[PDB]
């Protein structure tokens, strides 16, 4: 009966929130202070987490979950009952999680040793990186491309397959027909009158909204093809794709490493205030109270007065063994503490007010019940993140914060630079995101069989991105899982979807507040109006549909394309005076070894 | 650590009457069967603990309560506020209260 799932849930309520505390507590004590005694001390105090859990979903399905009718205990009811691993027989269970770990430690000590001295050799982070990152010279950048695929992700290959095996099966024993309809689970939505959503529903949103950004991608593309002829020249053709080692990283991910080779106006600095703030000598505790200032400024709460002792906002005045690297912690029962190790810079101050943005949406859904506070589904928590950023990168926000001279002037040649910086990292990433899990999502389901999962990788490498190999590739590579995401088991359209919510966020806002320019000049300081329609989702938590959580602030069920446009249409009016005499779009025919 | 000696209860059959007071350590009965003083799913104990511990934020910090009820039975009299007594201005035509 319903009233014995509530009465079992309240019990689950009050235990999980001290056993999750004290297990995320210990937690930090090793990321703030790293010793062995320390790891230790999180390693049981970790199993005491996830023994208890397992313990609670095998009670878990003692009710029946078609017999209840509150929607919220419903909610809570299926996020604990979910069986995920386990389905499986004991013996291949242990199977899945050698292999797991086998692919995770061949991609992080990997080494690549050179054919000129075989004694130097590279890991990926430290110098294989930074070679893709920084090299002009066309012989080293292919060397460094093919030797990791060739050396690593051969080595990959015969884990990758056996991976596909064992995870279709631990999908269609949870009822789904293979397991990329099981990542897809997170956008389902079942009986809500009117904002249902379907699994394969997301499949024909990410392709319908794909078809409306590729007017643009071809004028990007177009336009930074003409700029890297004349840094390798004999090198590219005019009408044909690029070359893939040549886009700034490892993968193509993220075009932002291309910069300095197509910088529109080179002669106009790019505004940068990170002299301003050493000439006023802002401390490590400015940073954070201008950023505090900016959001009760919109009309959202303080920190916690807990959140100044507790939080480490520098590494520490000891030369302190502490893993460096920007998040926002949620430990629990209302204790909020942020962990970085801020400089004095403007990139810091950028994130400074990313980071707090994961803390405020924290502190708004702390009323729900436990296993309700997440973001309303995957894509939510960075893109809350990271309208708070795009708000406080403006000079408008600069000078009224004071940091710029009140007679700065904002020409019309330094949006441009500004525009086109945001686009190699933003509208550079969507061919790829949308390649990379279209690929995945058909080799799940058995439409690629495996004697041809590299041959339809680089058809759709040339098709849907642009980008042409430089040496042929057979059935003994796998460069898919040469990517983290791809070897250490984690999901990829959470990027495609936080870009399109991001500017449905941003466009939202900007109605609200009163903004009459162009979308990228906009700041939602001193409003209350905006706050209050953001305030509005934040609290929400997973309580609702994901669906009825963008009504709230855009006023749509579905994800949009067009806000995404709309932003950048000051350089799409530019980019196609520039490509008059150029040809837009490209040949799948030409390779460059073709000849 | 965590000061695991305040608890409080979490389950009853019926809300209390005003100022009632219930230190029994019964185990509940949530769904239809039986408990037979043994824990179990639909069978309960009936206490939990505050583990409260230092790095709480605050609303999750422990409060200490005391009510005061004034309370008028039928009785002759008793304790009431103090008193302010003023002075003895002798040899003036005054207004007193003695
Ligand atoms: C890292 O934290 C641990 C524990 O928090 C520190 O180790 C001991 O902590 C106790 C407190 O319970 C002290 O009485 C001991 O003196 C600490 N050990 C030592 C060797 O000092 C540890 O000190 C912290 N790391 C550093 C570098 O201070
Ligand atoms: C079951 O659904 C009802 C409404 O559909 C929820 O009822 C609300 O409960 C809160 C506190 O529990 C009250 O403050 C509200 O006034 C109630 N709303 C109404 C309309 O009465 C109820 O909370 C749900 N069950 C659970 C366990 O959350
Ligand atoms: C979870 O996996 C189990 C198999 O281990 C599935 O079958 C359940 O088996 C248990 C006994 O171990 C029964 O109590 C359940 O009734 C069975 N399933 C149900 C509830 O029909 C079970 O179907 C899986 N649960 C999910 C999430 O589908
Ligand atoms: C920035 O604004 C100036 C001012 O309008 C633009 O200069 C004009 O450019 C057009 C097209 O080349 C000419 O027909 C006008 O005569 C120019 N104006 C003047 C006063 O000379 C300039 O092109 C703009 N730059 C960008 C990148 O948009
Ligand atoms: C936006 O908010 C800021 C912060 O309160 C306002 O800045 C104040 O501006 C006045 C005059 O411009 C100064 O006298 C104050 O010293 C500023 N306050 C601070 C804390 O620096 C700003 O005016 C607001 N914008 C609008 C349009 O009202
Ligand atoms: C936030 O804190 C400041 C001082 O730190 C205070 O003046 C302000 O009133 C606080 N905000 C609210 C809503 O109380």
């Amino acid at each position: 009966i319903e009233e014995q799932a509530k009465t079992f849930l309240d019990k689950f309520n009050h235990e999980a929130e001290d056993l999750f505390y004290q297990s995320s507590l210990a937690s930090w004590n090793y990321n703030t202070n790293i010793t062995e005694e320390n790891v230790q001390n999180m390693n049981n105090a970790g199993d005491k987490w996830s023994a208890f859990l397992k313990e609670q979903s095998t009670l878990a399905q003692m009710y029946p979950l078609q017999e209840i009718q509150n929607l919220t205990v419903k909610l809570q009811l299926q996020a604990l009952q979910q069986n995920g691993s386990s389905v499986l027989s004991e013996d291949k269970s242990k199977r899945l999680n050698t292999i797991l770990n086998t692919m995770s430690t061949i991609y992080s000590t990997g080494k690549v040793c050179n054919p000129d001295n075989p004694q130097e050799c590279l890991l990926l982070e430290p110098g294989l990186n930074e070679i893709m990152a920084n090299s002009l010279d066309y012989n080293e950048r292919l060397w460094a491309w093919e030797s990791w695929r060739s050396e690593v992700g051969k080595q990959l290959r015969p884990l990758y397959e056996e991976y596909v095996v064992l995870k279709n099966e631990m999908a269609r024993a949870n009822h789904y027909e293979d397991y990329g309809d099981y990542w897809r689970g997170d956008y389902e939505v079942n009986g809500v009158d009117g904002y249902d959503y379907s699994r394969g529903q997301l499949i024909e949103d990410v392709e319908h909204t794909f078809e409306e950004i590729k007017p643009l991608y071809e004028h990007l593309h177009a336009y930074v093809r003409a700029k890297l002829m004349n840094a390798y020249p004999s090198y590219i053709s005019p009408i044909g794709c690029l070359p893939a080692h040549l886009l700034g990283d490892m993968w193509g991910r993220f075009w932002t490493n291309l910069y300095s080779l197509t910088v529109p106006f080179g002669q106009k600095p790019n505004i940068d205030v990170t002299d301003a703030m050493v000439d006023q000598a802002w401390d490590a505790q400015r940073i954070f109270k201008e950023a505090e200032k900016f959001f009760v400024s919109v009309g959202l709460p303080n920190m916690t007065q807990g959140f100044w002792e507790n939080s480490m906002l520098t590494d520490p005045g000891n030369v302190q063994k502490a893993v460096c690297h920007p998040t926002a912690w949620d430990l629990g029962k209302g204790d909020f503490r942020i962990l970085m190790c801020t400089k004095v810079t403007m990139d810091d101050f950028l994130t400074a007010h990313h980071e707090m943005g994961h803390i405020q949406y924290d502190m708004a859904y702390a009323a729900q019940p436990f296993l309700l506070r997440n973001g309303a589904n995957e894509g939510f928590h960075e893109a809350v993140g990271e309208i708070m950023s795009l708000s406080a990168a403006t000079p408008k926000h600069l000078k009224s914060i004071g940091l710029l001279s009140p007679d700065f002037q904002e020409d019309n040649e330094t949006e441009i630079n500004f525009l086109l910086k945001q686009a190699l990292t933003i509208v550079g990433t969507l061919p790829f995101t949308y390649m990379l899990e279209k690929w995945r999502w058909m080799v799940f389901k058995g439409e690629i069989p495996k004697d041809q999962w590299m041959k339809k990788w680089w058809e759709m490498k040339r098709e849907i991105v642009g980008v042409v190999e430089p040496v042929p590739h057979d059935e003994t590579y796998c460069d898919p899982a040469s990517l983290f995401h791809v070897s250490n088991d984690y999901s990829f359209i959470r990027y495609y979807t936080r870009t399109l919510y991001q500017f449905q966020f941003q466009e939202a806002l900007c109605q609200a507040a009163k903004h009459e320019g162009p979308l990228h000049k906009c700041d939602i300081s001193n409003s209350t109006e905006a706050g209050q329609k953001l305030f509005n989702m934040l609290r929400l938590g997973k309580s609702e549909p994901w669906t009825l959580a963008l009504e709230n602030v855009v006023g749509a069920k579905n994800m949009n394309v067009r806000p995404l446009l709309n932003y950048f249409e000051p350089l799409f009016t530019w980019l196609k005076d520039q490509n008059k005499n150029s040809f837009v779009g490209w040949s799948t025919d030409w390779s460059p070894y073709a000849d | 650590g965590g000061n695991y000696n305040y608890l409080y209860r979490l389950f009853r059959k019926s809300n209390l009457k005003p100022f009632e007071r219930d230190i029994s350590t019964e185990i509940y009965q949530a769904g239809s069967t039986p408990c037979n003083g043994v824990e179990g799913f639909n069978c309960y104990f009936p206490l939990q603990s505050y583990g409260f511990q230092p790095t709480n934020g605050v609303g999750y910090q422990p409060y200490r309560v005391v009510v005061l009820s004034f309370e008028l039975l039928h009785a002759p009299a008793t304790v009431c506020g103090p008193k302010k007594s003023t002075n003895l201005v002798k040899n003036k035509c005054v207004n007193f209260n003695f």
